[PDB]
């Protein structure tokens, strides 16, 4: 959950630079929800 | 205040660490610190709520 203002452009950081990278030029939206009492058990499936 | 001088700094460490909450860096980008670098270092540590 806290890795998620690093989904934007021209933001770097551990997610922002290695898994998932944004091109700083990007056009589009970005949507998240909490899935606290979906994914949530331990979950450990997530990587 | 403490000085730093005279020495090496490797900040990727400091940086790659997910010990810190928040690390944003100013007025030089986290990355670039490698490679360029500056007369003296001054590491001003305190605790604030």
């Amino acid at each position: 959950g806290d890795e998620v203002r690093q989904i934007a452009p021209g933001q770097t950081g551990k997610i922002a630079d290695y898994n998932y990278k944004l091109p700083d030029d990007f056009t589009g939206c970005v949507i998240a929800w909490n899935s606290n009492n979906l994914d949530s058990k331990g979950n450990y499936n997530y990587l | 205040r403490k000085r730093i001088s005279n020495c090496v700094a490797d900040y990727s460490v400091l940086y790659n660490s997910a010990s810190f909450s928040t690390f944003k860096c100013y007025g030089v980008s986290p990355t670039k610190l490698n490679d360029l670098c500056f007369t003296n270092v001054y590491a001003d540590s305190f605790v604030i709520r």
